[PDB]
């Protein structure tokens, strides 16, 4: 089995970060079964933490713990990959992309001005495309296909005293008024009615956008992480 | 009143005769023209509304007799019809006149009938073609004109009424789908084509439960008054042609040699009984549960035949009531009063029903009342609810003979005793509906098509059924979890329960425990349960146990606890489960089911141990309009209103609506609406009664009424889950919103409006931050959107979800997170969340309570954001930066929305308008100069603090004018009438009317004093220009 | 308030023995008794309460829609 | 009118100035529930309290006819949110923040407070509608 933990800086930080030392001894707790040799090495352990620094040396000694994975700044080749990715993503209820995919558009472009990015950032760039895609292709009908099937309802009316319309919609319920059941509605063409989002709208929405962390963040976590590595490495 | 009735066979709107006699008594002379209301019997409790008629006087008649035509009741007298009819003679003629009509034509016939190039033209051929006449015809809704070609599907108003031509507004429509082609009066088509008639000697026939009792009043011929009631089976004329019968004789129902003797009589027209086939009460069909035909045959025995009996025996046949030692009195008591109430016919191997009021069962009404007369009367105070039954093991005849089937039971020439208990498996649903014929309170009809779960549960139950018939034994154990109560859980074993026939052994561990803490408790619990289920299944196998809500007795005490009673309840979960094993061990073919509000309570050990599993969830959209059908059913609509007029509701209500306005709702939310909108109908109805006179023949239910009940029970709904803070808040009453308004709008309601597109395994908005200078209003605008959009507002404001303790803050937040899970789809909103936003350090939070709070709100924000389709989270801080940057990250934020100054003179405009939306401002106001003169480092919360001086001013100048009058009044008159007084009479409108001028904002805007420094308006921009340029 | 009482709030533990179904179950027994005899008829029976607060009554009644 | 009256007003000077006895006093003379407060009252060593003793302070208030509250040493309660290590200064600025950030209620409870450090108070509070 695999085991996890998320925010392990939240869980078994450094000694000496709390009053009551409930963090210490739940920590000494942790390291019983690890450091313990009783055979127990099918449970995979796993974790992640933003701030390794928080976490104690001895949850890091090499032999007694196991290599530690960074994660490093999606790229040019790296943000290509996992736009590409996303983008082609085959869904799970439809199979076909999971957003109108333009066939052979120039994905190339967009990771360059994308440098710094995250690929939750990349993602939630291409989301509100998407929804920019969706807002156009609602805008595109907005007074373009606005009509049922089967209009064909015929009558005449005396005395009608100016309720056209709603004389339509009574009419309507009157006719439908029986045979109505659940959706009465098939697999009416399924053609995958959404919106590919332009080029430019791929753009603007990139310009909309900022990376999740700022400069100074971004330095500073940068150097820790280094820091680190270089820690690991016996620096 | 009580009249005869006779159908003629002319045109749907020949005017109905009247017999002198009944014009006279007190119908007007003058009168230019005469209608009248007339109710028929019906063979169901429910009175059917009365047909108003257009009459005419006449003499021929016999002394109260009446001529209709058969045609206004969809059928023709083409069988023997009902002998007479309720007669209502209206008072002052106030007949409602129809605003307009629908009618219904054929194609072919419709475009010949608007081809024409006048319009009045195809009044007169309505004329000409039905009679019809300006204010004397009248019409009602679905008459039929031509036979599948012309018809009146409504009328709007009032589905009777009547016409005029020159006013009345007549619809009419063409048939594509061709509906009127199916629709012909009842025995319209059916010509007279006598099958074999009178050649054979028995016949094999369907033979069908009584949907409803009958009432003495209906069974030609009279009936002898002594005779016994409970031995009548209707059937259609035709059929009794065919065997050369007459109405109440007598004919024997078979099958494979078993028999039983019945009468016989006709349902007189009108009825929308199936044809060709015999009904019966359950009493016989009891007999023949599995032959669903049953081979009729005269029967040559006359009443004088009947051997009287000697000695009777009778077994009660085992059953939950059995067991019921505080009903036990009243059983007996009811059946000695059935059988001295005449002489009942019975035979050997056969079982009686006797209904009986289970609430009435505590007062033992001694017999000190010699043949109580009143008998009737008593019973009409009754109104019956639960069912018994009782067999008949064995009797005797007095007199030798070979007939040892049928005899006849005397008051006191017999006598009878009662003896051990017997079993037998109760009849399905599908053979009769037993609560529908007494009238208990249905159970709720359920279609397992479109409810899969309860085929899941009742495709359990029939198979355990066979395996034990089967000579196989598997123990069955089904366990019943919803998130939420009132789901149907125990109304769906119920119903379960009774569609396949099984004996049903139920418990409510909520209820009758009467002991929960002494040590002796575990031990009487168990007790109770086994002597009582011990006590009644032995002899009703087929059964099923029921527990309800189960998990109130059996849980996992926390370790946070006394050692002894962990030892108690560990022994009292044991011997639960030693009990249900040693029940299906002891007992074969017998099953339990248990019913619980939340699985993570029950002893996991235990949970192991069972077998079944099922979650009743939420009604689902198709739920909701099945479970309307049933609710809104007339039939289950006045099954309690003992008032002579019946209730209904329009044709024209889109059940589809209101199911798609009932998302999260439960059948017991479905009740409450129904109930509620009969009752607004009623209440409507009665004062309708009083303000127009004429009373309407029944009481009608409309859409807008639903939709007032559904807003009611949001509301009750909101109240049960709290969300106060919401009192009242509009986009007009705030301003400056141009861009924000898109982001705010595409953000929540695009979702809701169109969740198919974005219904695509797709990571939909996860949340909007709300950051900007102080004063600016993200709280008015937060209020507003949680009071536009009328959704599901619960705000949790981050300070007040600490706790003494650590840890329990976090259960909080799970729980609320889950809460509003329920409660979809729903906004959360966080106030000055970066009170839980220092991070690590020394110098921060050392502890790291608000880090395991970060920790809360970042892990059920990412679990939320892949099923939570309906939750929506809104971010309000002043500071962003303080806030933990893992929250900034997309999934968690995406929208961080600036809700910056106003820096363009348009949006202080915008703001001052929307702020002087109810002020009482005087010409000499000019808005666009104080926009003028404002700079750039206002805000909302300004532009209001000048507003409030301004009216402040003002109200100085008011309330000084005031106290100028009343110090000058008391020189003036001499009377020094304080201030209080004049306010309470003196203090006019005008006076508390508030008038205000530009000079009061002008001198309080001299006055104003921003409440920010330019230095934080920089700062906030040195935040903006990072948080809003890459 | 007195009989149907609450289990007052912040009783100490998140969800105490049986969360007081101990002592709201009198109130759950009174109104299924009082619905099975409403529903079986209209004009008989009609309750009304009188209480401190609404928050203070117990919610089941509302949570059962009494 | 609907509109919500100026009702909380801050009270800063030069040291002994007064202050304190017309906070006292103006609740005779108008005449209303002068709910008075103790700084040192309101923060508890312990946390679950301080911000449940303000919110009781609250609750009192409105519980009461149009009431007055009072609260000295201003600038110690509300210290600038952020900078405090233990957290529960800042919290409890956050609450004070918010119960003016009520739906409904509000009226009739005027809020005061007085201190001569104006700047050690955050300014989020100076918002008019709270202290204006
Ligand atoms: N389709 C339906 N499903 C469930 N209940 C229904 C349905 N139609 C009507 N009802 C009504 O809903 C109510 C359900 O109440 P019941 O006491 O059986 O609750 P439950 O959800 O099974 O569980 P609990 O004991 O927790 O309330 C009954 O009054 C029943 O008549
Ligand atoms: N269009 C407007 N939008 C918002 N607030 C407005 C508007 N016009 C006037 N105001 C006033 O501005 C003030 C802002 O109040 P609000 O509580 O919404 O502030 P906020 O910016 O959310 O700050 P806080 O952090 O103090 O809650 C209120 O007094 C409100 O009446
Ligand atoms: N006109 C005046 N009205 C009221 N008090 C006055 C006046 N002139 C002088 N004083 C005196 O000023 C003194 C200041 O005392 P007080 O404690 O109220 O001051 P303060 O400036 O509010 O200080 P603190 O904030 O430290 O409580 C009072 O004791 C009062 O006697």
């Amino acid at each position: 089995c695999i085991l996890f933990f998320d925010e392990f800086d939240s869980i078994a930080p450094k000694r000496g970060h709390d009053s009551t030392g409930v963090t210490d001894r739940v920590v000494n707790q942790l390291l019983t079964q690890m450091d313990g040799a009783e055979g127990l090495d099918g449970v995979y352990i796993l974790a992640a933490t933003s701030r390794p620094d928080l976490i104690d040396s001895a949850l890091l000694r090499p032999g007694r713990l196991d290599k530690s994975v960074i994660c490093n700044i999606p790229t040019e080749s790296e943000r290509l990959d996992i736009l590409q990715a996303i983008v082609n993503s085959k869904d799970k209820d439809t199979g076909q992309k999971k957003f109108a995919l333009e066939k052979n558009a120039d994905l190339k472009l967009i990771a360059e001005k994308t440098a710094g990015f995250s690929g939750a950032d990349l993602q939630g760039l291409c989301y509100n495309a998407y929804l920019k895609s969706v807002h156009r292709w609602l805008s595109a009908a907005d007074q373009s296909e606005v009509v049922p099937g089967n209009d064909n309802i015929e009558y005449f009316s005396i005395n009608e005293h100016g309720r056209r319309e709603e004389n339509r919609l009574r009419l309507k319920t009157l006719l439908q008024q029986d045979v109505v059941h659940e959706t009465k509605t098939s697999t009416s063409a399924a053609s995958e009615l959404t919106a590919v989002v332009t080029i430019n709208d791929l753009l603007e929405a990139c310009q909309e956008t900022k990376p999740s962390i700022s400069t100074s963040e971004l330095v500073k976590l940068r150097g820790i992480y280094d820091r680190f590595q270089k820690d690991r490495n016996g620096e | 009143m009580k009249a005869s009735l006779t159908f003629s066979l002319s045109g749907i709107y020949a005017p109905c005769s009247i017999s002198r006699d009944i014009y006279l008594e007190y119908g007007d002379k003058k009168a230019e023209c005469l209608y009248g209301t007339i109710r028929l019997p019906q063979y169901g409790p429910g009175c059917t509304p009365g047909k108003i008629v257009h009459c005419v006087l006449d003499d021929s008649l016999p002394f109260c007799s009446i001529v209709v035509p058969s045609k206004l009741f969809g059928f023709m007298p083409t069988q023997p019809t009902m002998d007479f009819c309720y007669f209502e003679p209206i008072l002052d003629n106030v007949v409602p006149v129809l605003d307009s009509v629908t009618f219904l034509i054929n194609e072919q016939l419709y475009s010949k009938l608007m081809d024409l190039p006048q319009e009045m033209q195809q009044i007169q051929f309505l004329h000409y073609k039905y009679n019809i006449n300006s204010m004397e015809t009248v019409v009602h809704s679905r008459d039929i004109l031509t036979s599948g070609l012309c018809q009146i599907l409504n009328c709007s108003p009032f589905p009777q009424g009547l016409v005029d031509f020159t006013e009345t507004q007549l619809i009419l429509v063409n048939d594509t789908e061709q509906k009127l082609s199916a629709l012909k009066y009842a025995n319209e088509d059916e010509e007279y084509a006598l099958p074999k008639i009178g050649t054979n000697s028995a016949l094999s026939i369907d033979l069908e439960s009584l949907p409803c009792t009958i009432s003495r009043d209906l069974l030609r011929p009279a009936p002898h008054i002594n005779d016994d009631n409970s031995i009548y089976a209707f059937t259609d004329a035709e059929t009794l042609l065919r065997l050369d019968v007459t109405s109440g004789s007598f004919i024997t129902v078979s099958n494979m040699g078993c028999v039983r003797l019945v009468k016989l009589f006709v349902l007189l027209l009108p009825n929308g009984f199936k044809k060709r086939t015999i009904y019966a009460p359950p009493k016989i069909i009891a007999s023949f549960p599995d032959c669903s035909v049953v081979t009729i045959s005269k029967s040559n025995i006359g009443h004088t035949d009947i051997p009287i009996a000697n000695q009777v025996f009778i077994s009660r046949v085992g059953g939950w009531l059995q067991s019921q030692k505080c009903f036990q009195n009243i059983i007996l008591t009811t059946l000695k009063k059935f059988f001295s109430e005449s002489k009942r016919i019975l035979c050997q191997n056969d079982l009686i029903p006797i209904a009986f009021d289970s609430s009435m069962a505590d007062l033992n009404i001694a017999e000190e009342n010699d043949e109580s007369d009143d008998e009737d009367e008593l019973g009409q105070y009754y109104k019956n609810d639960s069912l018994v039954w009782f067999f008949v093991t064995s009797a005797e005849l007095d007199c030798f003979s070979k007939d040892n089937s049928h005899f006849i039971i005397d008051p006191n020439r017999t006598k009878l005793i009662t003896t051990n208990i017997t079993n037998r498996r109760p009849l399905p649903l599908s053979r009769s509906n037993l609560q529908r014929y007494y009238g208990f309170a249905e159970t709720f009809y359920y279609d397992l098509h479109i409810f899969p779960y309860v085929r899941q549960l009742v495709n359990i139950l029939e198979t355990s059924f066979n395996c034990s018939q089967r000579g196989i034994t598997l123990n069955a154990s089904v366990l019943l979890h919803s998130t939420t109560n009132n789901v149907g859980k125990a109304t769906m074993v119920r119903f379960a329960s009774k569609y396949l026939g099984i004996h049903l052994l139920e418990i409510d561990c909520l209820s009758l425990t009467s002991n929960s803490r002494q040590l002796d408790s575990t031990s009487k619990i168990i007790g109770y349960i086994r002597a009582k289920c011990e006590n009644v299944l032995p002899y009703a196998s087929p059964a099923v146990i029921f527990l309800a809500h189960l998990d109130s007795i059996l849980l996992d005490v926390n370790a946070n606890q006394d050692p002894e009673a962990i030892k108690l309840q560990k022994s009292i979960n044991f011997e639960m489960s030693k009990l249900l094993d040693d029940f299906t061990f002891k007992f074969p073919g017998t099953t339990f089911v248990g019913s619980v509000n939340n699985i993570d309570n029950v002893p996991s050990s235990f949970r192991s141990h069972m077998r079944f599993e099922i979650l009743v969830p939420v009604p689902s959209e198709a739920q909701r309009l099945r479970i309307f059908q049933w609710y809104l059913s007339s039939h289950e609509l006045n099954r309690d209103v003992q008032q002579k007029v019946p209730v209904s509701y329009m044709d024209n209500i889109s059940f589809s609506s209101l199911s798609s306005y009932s998302a999260g709702l439960t059948p017991l939310d479905i009740k409450s609406i129904v109930e509620t909108a009969r009752m607004t109908a009623t209440a409507r109805f009665y004062q309708e009664s009083k303000k127009c006179g004429w009373l309407p023949q029944s009481i009608l239910i409309t859409q807008e009424d639903l939709s007032k009940a559904t807003s009611k029970a949001r509301n009750e709904f909101s109240v049960s889950i709290g969300a106060p803070q919401i009192p009242n808040v509009t986009w007009d009453d705030i301003g400056g919103i141009d861009f924000v308004k898109g982001e705010i709008l595409d953000t929540i309601d695009m979702p809701l409006k169109h969740p198919e597109l974005f219904t695509s395994g797709m990571k939909k908005r996860s949340g909007i931050l709300f950051y900007g200078p102080p004063g600016t209003g993200k709280t008015l605008m937060a209020k507003a959107i949680a009071t536009n959009f009328s959704l599901n507002f619960f705000s949790v404001k981050g300070p007040e979800l600490l706790n003494m303790y650590i840890g329990e803050s976090e259960a909080n937040v799970r729980r609320v997170f889950q809460k509003a899970r329920e409660a979809k789809p729903c906004v959360i909103f966080f106030d000055e969340i970066d009170s839980v936003a220092p991070k690590r350090g020394n110098q921060g939070d050392s502890g790291g309570v608000m880090d395991r709070i970060v920790s809360q709100l970042l892990a059920e924000l990412d679990g939320m954001s892949t099923d939570a389709d309906g939750v929506f989270v809104i971010g309000a801080t002043n500071r962003p930066d303080l806030l933990d940057e893992a929250l900034l990250r997309p999934g968690r934020f995406d929208k961080l929305l600036y809700l910056g100054i106003p820096d363009t003179d348009t949006k202080q405009l915008n703001i001052l308008e929307a702020l002087t939306r109810k002020f009482v401002l005087d010409n000499d106001v000019k808005l666009i100069e104080l926009a003028k003169l404002c700079p750039f480092n206002y805000t909302g919360a300004d532009f209001y603090a000048l507003c409030s001086d301004a009216m402040l001013n003002a109200m100085s100048r008011i309330a000084r004018m005031v106290e100028k009058k009343v110090s000058q009044h008391n020189e003036l008159t001499g009377e020094n009438i304080s201030t209080r007084r004049w306010f309470d009479k003196i203090a006019t409108k005008e006076d508390t009317k508030v008038v205000v001028k530009m000079e009061d904002f002008l001198k309080a805007q001299e006055q104003l004093t921003p409440s920010v420094s330019r230095a934080e308006l920089n700062h906030y921009e040195a935040v903006r220009a990072n948080f809003e340029g890459a | 308030e007195a009989l149907f009482g609450k289990p007052q709030a912040n009783d100490g533990d998140p969800s105490n023995n049986g969360q007081w179904d101990n002592a709201s179950k009198l109130l759950n027994f009174f109104i299924n008794q009082v619905t099975k005899i409403f529903n079986k008829d209209n004009k008989r029976i009609r309750v009304l309460f009188s209480g401190k607060q609404k928050t203070q009554i117990n919610p089941l009644l509302f949570d059962k829609h009494f | 009118c609907p509109l919500r009256l100026r009702s909380g007003i801050l009270l800063y000077g030069y040291p002994g100035c007064g202050k304190t006895l017309l906070a006292s006093a103006v609740a005779q003379q108008c005449g209303l529930n002068f709910i008075s407060v103790k700084g040192p009252e309101i923060l508890n060593k312990f946390i679950g309290a301080s911000e449940q003793n303000i919110r009781e302070l609250f609750e009192r208030a409105q519980s009461v006819k149009p009431c007055i509250l009072f609260f000295d040493e201003f600038d110690s309660i509300a210290p600038k949110r952020g900078h405090d290590s233990t957290g529960v200064t800042d919290r409890v600025v956050n609450q004070l923040l918010t119960q003016m950030d009520g739906a409904e209620g509000l009226d009739g409870v005027y809020i005061l407070a007085a201190t001569s450090r104006p700047d050690l108070i955050d300014s989020a509070l100076l918002r008019p509608g709270r202290l204006d």
